[PDB]
């Protein structure tokens, strides 16, 4: 099954590049916090659960646009399409291994991301982000960010859409594509499209908007304009 | 039951390679596209199936303005393709590739696909290659797999670009037999290779291109009787 | 001659890793500040406030990663088995990686030493470790070249995982050995200049292959 | 000078494809290795040129023992290899590939090297493609450039692996003239192929493999006329 094929390839390259980003950003903060503060175990175990929740939607683009690049290098996606298949590979194949794998992050971000850095918060007593449930904003805004963390909670739809729109730049290639020139511009293309998505938070609630469609403001339009 | 390409033109970054080789394929017909290197062959298949854009072009299946429809839309309308370059799913197996092409046809059933994959593995002698990994094949082995792979999608029209690249003659006989079976079953096939003595020996008719110009035409009898083919291509 | 290919993938990976987190972290200051406060020397400070040491370490990272990508996408296109079929050696690839690695060593020297006054001013407001970076960029350009001999047969991340894992087991130990002692003329255990030459033999025994 | 292979062996993951096949090429003799699809012909080439670890065997030139030498140290001494797979440089131009192989021939002057490359580009009828890169070509042009830069290094002996894949029957004749010219100039060419009619026309002796069994070895007339060769390979 080609669904299982592209799922397994992107599902392993997402793990590899996820290890690259996470196990590099750990050693980012480790060296200078050990230079500042004057036992690496709980240092790494505090660095990791609020990095595997952070960088995974920023590693999906160095997953499904790099492993699929090596997949497209052998001229296999054109044979997929020529054998009777379509744009359905993006949604109905890559999301089949994306939404469980970002479902992992949207479960971790409640289960053991906040409470799992709470043991580091406990270790701050020996040592030298607005992440809570729906009841926090109710008395946070009342006494601002009117459900601005609707995005941080229900990210994975827009996290899907930001690479749904970007993946057409790889399964629509020019064939004169060396890919080390063009998929990096294709990554920097959608790089702002989940960041300027977020910095335009007050841009619609600067006049007042229901946050259901006020925390979706270019995201509902991206897959609208990006169906090919 | 009729397709006709028209007005085909492409210029790869300033230099023009194709000037209006307007070809025709109909149902129940085996067609050739012989000619030298660089003669707009693979470019013509790219312009028909949708891999590159064009300059002009008219692709009509009896009424169809699929001439601007993209690659996947044309392959849904019924044009099958086989690449010149080696185009196997690498980490899969042969049974995985054939069944994975069979998973695209969501109109058959889960038993019919097994039966068809068994028939094709029996005909292409790849039953002892069913266990073999995709990238663990070897040349014409993989080409037989890719031919059976194009067969497994089973559209009304199939455009084959070098399906005789390094294949053993007994399997050439077998593939020619299967193409005759499907032609007797009512399919349209556009083949090209440089196997003269078996490409002309199967084709109902053929096209002769040279550097972008369709310098000849016709049945392979008069293609052999043509004096200008040895002048350019045959020898 | 593949130095253009390695430099191309090099700049690609450096560009990705130069965006990947601190462009968000510069967005978080600047993009909200067209209505909040508009200075030059607050948003301008975040370059030397966020990326002295990440830019210090990221060049061996992008170095070995881009060289692994390029040389793997020469072996899997089966072309360095034609270069190497013309009576070549792995040592010519080692010399190519040395050209790339001294192009990376000079950017290492840029993003520590000359920006040293800039980094120290805009951050403050081990010199053995400072000169480790020459062999820190030579080791992995020496080391990816034998391990990425892998072919179109089973070519996968079974070499990319040791290429990252040895970077980790080198570098976190180098930071732990920098962690002892202190700054400047303060003396730790003197082993931080030993461990890179220890891994020199690690990059030699799996490379020379007699 | 005589390259000789002895008692080769390989069993990929339990599947044995090579089992005690010993071949020889003499001082300037065109030698064939024609066999069916998947018969380990490139696998024999892998082991002779030292790409893979063979199980057991001897690659002995009898003036040297290169049984456990790497890829290059037996090719530094004059044993050339041509890959079946698409092995051109991807981004360099035709003149760049030729002059990059000929950059390494450190026994001449660079003006004589460029004159050699001009002989090559005029020779293979490819000289109009001085500007185009590697992936800016197609199958025939890639094969002509691969053969050109492989024969440019001028080994003592060379092992070809389907040079006649996707090329028109006139450049086949061109490569035939060049192979016979170099066999006159002392090169022993080993070749596998599947274009039988234009392959057997140039050979001098023909090792004929099947599954790991050398089912025939002799003059191409009796290779054509053998009833077991016609059983196993021709049909």
């Amino acid at each position: 099954v080609l669904d299982r094929y592209i799922g397994k390839t992107i599902f392993t390259t997402i793990m590899m590049t996820l290890f690259m980003l996470v196990s590099l950003s750990g050693i980012i903060k480790f060296v200078d916090q050990l230079k500042k503060a004057g036992g690496a175990g709980m240092y790494t175990l505090l660095s990791v659960p609020k990095d595997v929740q952070i960088f995974f939607p920023m590693a999906a683009l160095l997953g499904a646009l790099l492993g699929l690049g090596m997949l497209a290098q052998r001229s296999e996606l054109v044979v997929m399409q020529a054998s009777g298949f379509t744009r359905m590979q993006v949604a109905l194949s890559v999301m089949k291994t994306a939404i469980p794998l970002v479902l992992l992050t949207m479960a971790i971000g409640e289960w053991v991301a906040p409470q799992g850095e709470q043991m580091a918060r406990n270790y701050r007593a020996q040592a030298m982000p607005d992440a809570l449930s729906i009841s926090g904003l109710h008395n946070y805004v009342k006494y601002r960010y009117q459900l601005n963390m609707w995005s941080k909670i229900f990210q994975p739809l827009s996290v899907a859409v930001m690479m749904l729109m970007a993946l057409s730049f790889i399964f629509g290639p020019l064939r004169s594509v060396p890919m080390g020139v063009r998929v990096v511009t294709g990554i920097s293309f959608g790089f702002v499209f989940y960041v300027l998505d977020q910095i335009f938070g007050p841009l619609t609630l600067v006049y007042g908007i229901p946050p259901i469609i006020g925390a979706l403001l270019p995201s509902a339009s991206f897959f609208l304009i990006s169906l090919w | 039951a009729t397709l006709t390409a028209k007005n085909l033109a492409k210029a790869y970054k300033g230099r023009r390679v194709v000037e209006d080789v307007s070809l025709t394929v109909n149902s129940g017909e085996i067609v050739g596209l012989l000619g030298p290197n660089g003669a707009g062959k693979t470019t013509t298949f790219y312009m028909v199936v949708g891999i590159v854009p064009r300059d002009a072009g008219n692709i009509i299946i009896d009424d169809d303005d699929i001439s601007l429809l993209p690659l996947h839309a044309r392959a849904r309308r019924g044009i099958g393709y086989l690449p010149q370059e080696a185009s196997i799913f690498r980490r899969l197996s042969v049974y995985d590739n054939l069944m994975a092409v069979l998973q695209i046809r969501d109109d058959l059933s889960a038993e019919q696909r097994e039966d068809r994959a068994n028939e094709l593995m029996e005909e292409f002698h790849i039953e002892h290659l069913r266990d073999s990994m995709g990238q663990s094949l070897s040349g014409g082995e993989r080409r037989r797999v890719e031919i059976a792979r194009a067969l497994a999608a089973n559209p009304k029209f199939i455009l084959l670009d070098e399906p005789f690249a390094g294949v053993d003659p007994i399997s050439v006989i077998d593939i020619k037999r299967i193409i005759e079976h499907l032609r007797d079953s009512g399919l349209g096939v556009l083949i090209t290779d440089h196997n003269v003595r078996e490409t002309l020996a199967v084709c109902e008719r053929a096209y002769i291109v040279s550097q972008g110009h369709l310098i000849a035409h016709g049945t392979p009898t008069e293609i052999l009787q043509d004096e200008h083919v040895k002048r350019v291509y045959l020898g | 001659y593949l130095v253009r290919e390695t430099l191309k993938s090099q700049l690609a990976i450096l560009f990705i890793l130069l965006l990947i987190f601190f462009c968000q972290k510069l967005v978080r200051i600047l993009g909200a500040a067209v209505d909040g406060d508009i200075p030059a020397n607050l948003v301008l400070s975040l370059l030397g406030l966020g990326v002295p040491e990440m830019a210090q370490l990221i060049l061996p990272l992008s170095l070995f990663l881009g060289l692994l990508m390029t040389l793997g996408k020469l072996y899997t296109e089966s072309e360095i088995t034609v270069m190497h079929a013309c009576g070549l050696s792995k040592a010519v690839l080692v010399k190519a990686a040395m050209i790339l690695a001294v192009f990376t060593a000079i950017v290492a020297a840029v993003n520590v030493m000359w920006a040293g006054p800039w980094s120290s001013r805009h951050q403050d407001e081990e010199l053995n470790w400072r000169i480790t970076l020459v062999f820190t960029v030579f080791m992995m350009a020496l080391m990816v070249v034998p391990l990425s001999v892998v072919n179109p047969r089973q070519g996968r991340v079974l070499s990319m995982l040791p290429a990252m894992l040895l970077y980790l087991l080198f570098f976190l130990i180098q930071t732990s050995l920098k962690s002892n002692g202190g700054k400047g003329k303060l003396d730790p255990t003197l082993w931080m200049w030993t461990v890179n030459l220890i891994y020199l033999a690690l990059a030699i025994v799996l490379n020379l292959w007699d």
